[PDB]
């Protein structure tokens, strides 16, 4: 159960030296999207409670309301591991926190995090609403 | 005939029915009737007792490379 | 509105795995009606001349201006044709402007110049105009009524003048549960960055139901429609375009899976040039035409989405008025366009259109509840009132390639909120 | 004389092979059709832009915006350059109706 995905993540991350988003880890193991975020949080909590000095880097996502000049906007950001709490304190209302990615050796910008999702989409084209939380009804291939 | 060819030439230059040198004659007659400016019921009654003749059912300068 | 409701629950996602995770359903779109039939052109014969359009514009717009000058200057009326004027006598004239500007290019950045004349023109003759009138706020093609007298040098002295105004507006039924509508414009696929790529990915991931907690997934499930408005492929130089339609087909596939989508042609898009732009041909989209949730429309788009009626363009009239006038605020230019009862008054003189001959279709025959624009450089929204009971919400849609901002319109409270997307860049706060 | 007794043989837009039926593409060059539609609509687009710049220039050289143009001035380049774009557009509009319509029109 737990050792299954724990060993799968430990060979995907530290051995093949890859970059694991939640959508890649849900197209590999055939899992729901929210359960995949929970899986990644489980792995990072276990290996950060075990050792505290791993070769492990995280990136999160923060979403929520804001007011700049009167108006109420809705700001959504993919954030690094240092700057989380300041971004959390700038916001007014908080609406979504989960985990986005983990790494071995630190990147410089948000470059390859689009390459990964794009390439795993490229071969998997007959399903994108397969693991989606919203299942509409009138959209079935007809024409 | 020869009196019906001046009534149409008089309908074609009256400015209160429109600026018409690109279209047919009966299309301009029905365009004015829709807006109902005042089309007269005689420039209709010669475009019905004829077939598709190009010297009744055409604007004055439907030659003329303008 | 939206982000208020998105926090209305409990948060589950910083937790170890569970037995179940919640799912939802897309809200039904149980009423829709396209009523943009005067812009869909089936016959398309050229070989006319542009004089049939001005004549029917004047003939249709004349009784509105007579009926407004009566109740705006008193029923002791002095409305008169331009030839029957006597020297130095008080009268009202209804005509068409023509602005005589040099620096406008002929066949062989603003273009307003410190000297340029206005000329009031009717079907038979013209007259010059001076007095108390704005020289640089007005553009060629507006039809208006005016008050004054013929002076001695043949010119005309103007005291005050009035425009046509808003058309009637029937009221809409109120709604039970709030449904939202998302508006995007100008993705710019073909060039324009890599932060735009992650921005487009995060936008489609939010609306399809892949991102965020049960708050975001409950709130994005209520978004009923998606409208993409023009300028889908921003082009760097024509003489590239073949590889971009593949990626646009993939994106429209990933959106046609969950939501209904409406796609409109823009300034650069593979269609014609004249103003009632016809829909895109389906032979450039192999993948996305599998589903019956994708729809392709034209330039001026009308619709009746859940009782609320929409009308919009991809921002070709507003920038054309911006070229040959002095107004800067795009929301103001949109409202001014509403005030003279014409979607695009500068056509045809500096913005090309088809040569119609039966009826000019850019005159408003009714008043829309929402009226949006296209590729404007910044967000803006406003509410305006009519003389009668007429209220209109005005939105300017931003451009996604620079700002990365879209708009949510509520269909029960009738308000508009911006949404912005920003991944982290090459940012290091220790330098 | 002989020019009236035409047959008007259709031709493939890709490789110029005369054939029976009205479809635009050839059976060997059928796949590459989205690129062949992409090509030539950027030509119709540039003919549309040339029609409008010319036929409204006569309205400003004439004086009036509400009445017909009558000027067959043989020393003006404007005359007979405004005559050929009508036929270019007439021809290029009919070549794209080889392809079907992009939607219905009677709804
Ligand atoms: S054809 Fe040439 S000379 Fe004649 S009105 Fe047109 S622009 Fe002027
Ligand atoms: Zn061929």
């Amino acid at each position: 159960a737990d050792q299954l995905y724990l060993e799968n993540i430990d060979e995907f991350v530290t051995d093949q030296n890859k970059i694991v988003t939640y959508k890649w880890l849900s197209y590999t193991l055939g899992v729901h999207v929210n359960q995949a975020k929970q899986m990644l949080y489980d792995y990072v909590e276990r290996k950060r409670k075990e050792n505290s000095g791993a070769q492990l880097h995280v990136t999160y996502l923060v979403s929520g309301s804001l007011i700049q000049n009167g108006h109420s906007c809705h700001k959504v950001a993919v954030v690094r591991e240092d700057k989380l709490e300041a971004v959390k304190s700038k916001l007014a209302v908080t609406a979504s926190i989960h985990v986005y990615s983990i790494q071995k050796a630190m990147l410089k910008d948000s470059g390859p995090l689009f390459n990964t999702d794009y390439d795993i989409l490229k071969s998997n084209l007959q399903n994108c609403s397969k693991f989606s939380a919203i299942q509409c009804a009138a959209a079935v291939p007809r024409a | 005939e020869e009196a019906e060819l001046e009534l149409l030439r008089q309908f074609d230059l009256a400015w209160q029915y429109g600026p018409c040198t690109g279209i047919t004659r009966l299309q301009r007659w029905c365009r004015a009737k829709q807006m109902g400016l005042e089309p007269p019921p005689e420039v209709w009654q010669v475009l019905k007792t004829h077939p598709g003749d190009p010297r009744f059912q055409c604007s004055l300068w439907h030659l003329y490379p303008l | 509105m939206f982000s208020e409701q998105a926090a209305q629950r409990a948060h589950t996602l910083l937790s170890p795995p569970s037995a179940n995770n919640a799912t939802f359903a897309r809200v039904p779109v149980a009423t829709y009606t396209n009523s943009s039939q005067p812009f869909r052109l089936g016959e398309r014969s050229f070989s006319r001349q542009y004089a049939h359009i001005y004549a029917t514009r004047l003939i249709q717009m004349r009784p509105f201006l007579e009926n407004r000058a009566q109740q705006h200057w008193g029923s002791g009326v002095g409305v008169k044709k331009l030839c029957e004027l006597q020297p130095e006598e008080k009268c009202c004239v209804v005509g068409t402007l023509f602005k005589a500007m040099p620096l406008q290019p002929s066949i062989l950045s603003k273009y307003i110049h410190p000297d340029d004349e206005l000329v009031l023109e009717d079907e038979l003759q013209r007259i010059k105009l001076k007095g108390t009138i704005d020289v640089s706020k007005l553009v060629t093609g507006t039809v208006l009524a005016v008050f004054g007298s013929v002076r001695d040098d043949g010119k005309f002295l103007v005291e005050d003048y009035c425009f046509a105004d808003l058309a009637p507006q029937k009221p809409a039924p109120p709604l039970d549960t709030d449904r939202f509508v998302l508006l995007v414009s100008g993705l710019g696929l073909g060039g324009g960055g890599g932060e735009s790529l992650l921005g487009t990915q995060l936008l489609v991931d939010v609306v399809t139901g892949q991102l965020g907690d049960e708050g975001e997934q409950c709130s994005a499930a209520h978004v009923s429609r998606v409208i993409l408005a023009g300028n889908l492929l921003s082009h760097s130089t024509q003489s590239a375009s073949v590889e971009a339609v593949k990626m646009l087909d993939e994106i429209l596939l990933q959106l046609s899976a969950s939501v209904p989508v409406d796609v409109m042609p823009g300034e650069f898009d593979p269609t014609n040039y004249t103003l009632p732009q016809q829909p895109l041909h389906p032979c450039m989209f192999p993948l996305a035409t599998a589903y019956s949730t994708l729809q392709l429309v034209t330039n001026p788009y009308q619709a009746t989405i859940d009782g609320v009626r929409f009308l919009g363009t991809s921002g070709q009239n507003v920038s054309d008025i911006f070229r040959y006038s002095s107004m800067e605020d795009h929301l103001e230019i949109l409202e001014w366009t509403l005030r003279v009862r014409h979607i695009s008054p500068t056509a045809p003189d500096t913005l090309g259109c088809y040569p119609f001959y039966k009826t000019d279709p850019f005159i408003f025959p009714e008043c829309p509840h929402v009226y949006f624009c296209g590729n404007t450089p910044s967000f803006g929204s406003k509410i305006i009132r009519g003389p009668e009971d007429q209220t209109v919400l005005l939105v300017t849609v931003p451009d996604f390639s620079a700002t990365q901002t879209a708009c949510l319109v509520n269909l029960r409270s009738l308000a508009c909120q911006p949404i912005s997307f920003s991944g982290f860049g090459a940012e290091d706060d220790d330098l | 004389g002989l020019l009236a007794f035409a047959k008007r043989r259709n031709c493939c837009i890709g490789c110029r092979t005369v054939l029976s039926h009205q479809g635009a593409v050839c059976e060997f060059c059928q796949p590459r059709e989205s690129e062949l539609y992409q090509k030539e609509v950027s030509h119709l687009n540039a003919l549309e832009e040339r029609f409008s710049r010319l036929w409204t220039q006569c309205q400003r050289c004439q004086g009036s915006l509400h009445e017909d143009v009558i000027c067959t001035s043989r020393d003006c380049p404007i005359f007979y350059m405004r005559k050929k774009v009508r036929k270019d557009l007439e021809d290029q509009e009919q070549l794209l109706r080889r392809f079907g319509p992009p939607g219905p029109e009677a709804w």
